């Protein structure tokens, strides 16, 4: 994605505004940056993140913000490579696992979650123990 | 195993909480 391609994707007066909202002397943290892909529906990994920090450093002008909003579109995103990371850990070939499995997955390894931010997120999906895990990876998408 | 994917299924939870 360049800019021209993200600002028919979200909407450049929301993208000026929550910009408006954190930036200070003109610039934005790439964490308030981040903030805001992800009020437009964008899911930024610290891929993209150490990407744009690499050629902009800590702190973005409004332009540097548009070229990191376009870095972080990922359009190849789907349900199915979801699914197969979270296959691997289905020995039994259940199609579930319980909360402290996945727990573990989204604490461990990548990006990792905080133990809350990875209770929130799947206590938010389902109040049972056992999870099916293609149901939760179609709705994390949604 | 399957770094890549992890990292978009991070993202997406880290999407949805905000």
């Amino acid at each position: 994605a360049d800019i021209q391609q993200l600002e028919e994707k979200v909407d450049e007066s929301d993208v000026r505004i929550y910009f408006n909202e954190k930036s200070s002397g003109g610039k934005i943290s790439i964490d308030n940056a981040s903030y805001n892909a992800r009020k437009l529906g964008l899911a930024p990994s610290s891929i993209d993140e150490k990407k744009i920090k690499e050629l902009y450093g800590d702190n973005l002008t409004y332009e540097q913000y548009l070229e990191y909003l376009s870095i972080c579109v990922h359009d190849k995103d789907n349900v199915e490579e979801l699914i197969k990371m979270f296959a691997h850990f289905d020995n039994n070939c259940t199609g579930y696992l319980t909360k402290s499995q996945m727990k573990n997955i989204l604490t461990t390894w990548g990006d990792a979650l905080t133990d809350q931010e990875a209770i929130d997120a799947l206590n938010a999906f389902s109040s049972e123990d056992n999870i099916d895990y293609k149901l939760f990876c179609e709705d994390i998408l949604q | 195993k399957n770094i890549p994917s992890l990292l978009r299924l991070q993202a997406h939870l880290r999407k949805k909480m905000v």
